[PDB]
């Protein structure tokens, strides 16, 4: 195998992954044709290029020894490899709700600063992808001390995982489960930017005279790139810089090593002790995991960015492109009024699991979606119309019991319309789940293009449900509620 | 509450 091939096929890459989208119609065909060529450049290189010579809990104490030095909390905790995900944080010791049981300081962050003082620093002031991109830019920060035997962050490197669960490395059969779905398109565009990345990386790296005394000149593969990206993507957080006037990424060491479990943001950022700061979520006992609550995502940012499934996620939902159309004859008139409410003409909006399947924000669009014109202009016109902008995405001031009749048959209908895109059926994905045997990967999968489709049948009951309360108040001329 | 609240694995763009 020469380097002649290897740069021959980088280029072929680059030139493949920077063409415009074909199309959704071609994207499937577009990520196999990907997909071939990168497991071609994969199967010609040798894996990660740094591989240590121990196993993952080998290095636990290192980076516990590393991190007292540097005045993080090691007490009270340990690590375990749990079965379900993964290595964690488990209590040694009871542990009550809201005690302050673990601090980071910023000397062990690896931060997009921090990448700018190393050696990838030259690289960083000549290269607009990574000063636009941080994630980027931590990517590569962290394979460089990966590549560095004497790196500070070296404890914390040596400990992270060899392996994730991010659709990067999912088979082809397994992303397959995806066909039809909102969630393909992000794994098609998560994988067409990945390879781009890399061949333009690559030809970056050898082309660049401030990446000469880079480690990554020596030895880049394929490998490295993806195990890098989703290192980041996994388990990057934002943190406020030292002068406190603007925001970072940044990689929190020991902190990072907590699994995810429903509940709230107990994770803060003490700028006058310059570091990072978590309370308990809630009591944990002795032999207890300890977990944190990552955000507010829903399952498919989890199973994309984060590598995982979460079963029980109360924050999930699904996209859905509303727009106000060209040929409607009082497109003026709406437009208007959804831009004195700043709401675009045509947007991407949310549809949740929760108890109001919608915003404020889609209520509001969908209120002026189904405006007739004597409605419109009262939004428009007079002393009172500001007063009607302000109680637009309001549950409780509708603009008339026919403006809400309307606006939820529209939706009970686009929902119901949007069921019938998929290729299964609820029922078929249950019957998948429990009558085969299949890897953690295509439980995601399968799992994810479940959640899409039950969270569009939740959207279309509560919309029958509210169609039908509105049209009693209709056929009862209930009085309007006011102010 | 916090003043600055940290969430793992924040979601960035990557293109
Ligand atoms: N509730 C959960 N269920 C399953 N896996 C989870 C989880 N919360 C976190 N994870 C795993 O932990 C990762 C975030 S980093 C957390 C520590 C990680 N388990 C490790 O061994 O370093 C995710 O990519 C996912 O693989």
């Amino acid at each position: 195998v020469s380097p002649k091939e290897i740069l021959n096929l980088t280029s072929e890459l680059l030139q493949k992954c920077s063409s415009p989208a074909p199309g959704p119609g071609k994207e499937w065909e577009e990520y196999v044709q990907i997909r071939t060529l990168v497991e071609k450049i994969r199967k010609k290189q040798k894996g990660l290029s740094v591989t240590f010579d121990g196993k993952r809990e080998d290095y636990f104490p290192d980076l516990m020894k590393w991190a007292s030095e540097n005045g993080a909390s090691v007490e009270g905790f340990e690590m375990v490899n749990f079965k379900e995900e993964g290595f964690g944080l488990r209590a040694t010791r009871d542990i009550k709700a809201e005690e302050l049981f673990l601090w980071v300081p910023r000397k062990l962050l690896m931060t997009v600063e921090s990448a700018k003082n190393s050696v990838l620093g030259p690289l960083y002031s000549q290269d607009r992808i990574l000063q636009a991109m941080g994630n980027i830019a931590l990517a590569f920060h962290l394979l460089c001390e990966r590549a560095s035997p004497n790196s500070f962050w070296q404890p914390y490197i040596q400990t992270l995982p060899s392996e994730y669960d991010t659709p990067l490395y999912f088979e082809e059969d397994e992303v397959r489960y995806l066909q039809s779905t909102q969630a393909i398109h992000d794994v098609f565009s998560q994988y067409k930017n990945t390879a781009r990345q890399y061949a333009y990386f690559y030809k970056v790296i050898q082309t660049h005279p401030h990446a000469n005394k880079l480690p990554l000149k020596d030895s880049f593969t394929y490998e490295d790139y993806r195990w890098a990206v989703s290192s980041v993507m996994t388990r990057q957080a934002q943190i406020p810089t030292e002068d406190g006037s603007r925001v970072t990424l940044a990689l929190i060491p020991l902190w990072d090593m907590c699994n995810h479990t429903n509940g709230l943001i107990t994770t803060g950022y003490n700028l006058e002790d310059d570091r990072c700061e978590c309370v308990a979520l809630q009591d944990f006992r002795a032999g207890e995991q300890i977990y944190i609550f990552y955000g507010t995502r829903s399952n498919a940012e989890f199973v994309i960015h984060s590598g995982f499934f979460f079963d029980n996620n109360s924050h999930d939902r699904v996209k859905i492109k509303l727009g106000v159309s060209k040929s409607d004859r009082l497109y003026a008139m709406k437009a208007e009024v959804l831009a004195r409410a700043g709401i675009p003409t045509s947007s991407v909006f949310a549809l949740h699991f929760t108890e109001p399947p919608i915003s404020a924000q889609l209520l509001a669009f969908l209120r002026v979606f189904c405006m007739t014109e004597e409605e419109l202009k009262e939004h428009l016109l007079g002393d009172s119309a500001i007063d009607r902008i302000f109680t637009l995405g309001n549950s409780e001031f509708p603009v008339s019991w026919d403006n809400e009749v309307k606006l939820w048959t529209f939706l009970e209908d686009r929902a119901s319309l949007l069921l019938k895109t998929y290729k299964t059926t609820i029922e078929e994905d249950k019957s998948v789940l429990k009558n085969h045997d299949l890897s953690v990967r295509a439980k995601m999968a399968i799992k994810l293009r479940l959640g899409e489709k039950e969270i569009l049948e939740k959207a279309v009951k509560s919309a029958a449900v509210n169609r039908e309360y509105y049209r009693q108040q209709m056929e009862e001329k209930a009085p309007l509620p006011k102010y | 509450t916090l003043k600055y609240p940290i969430e793992h694995g924040i979601v960035t763009n990557w293109d």
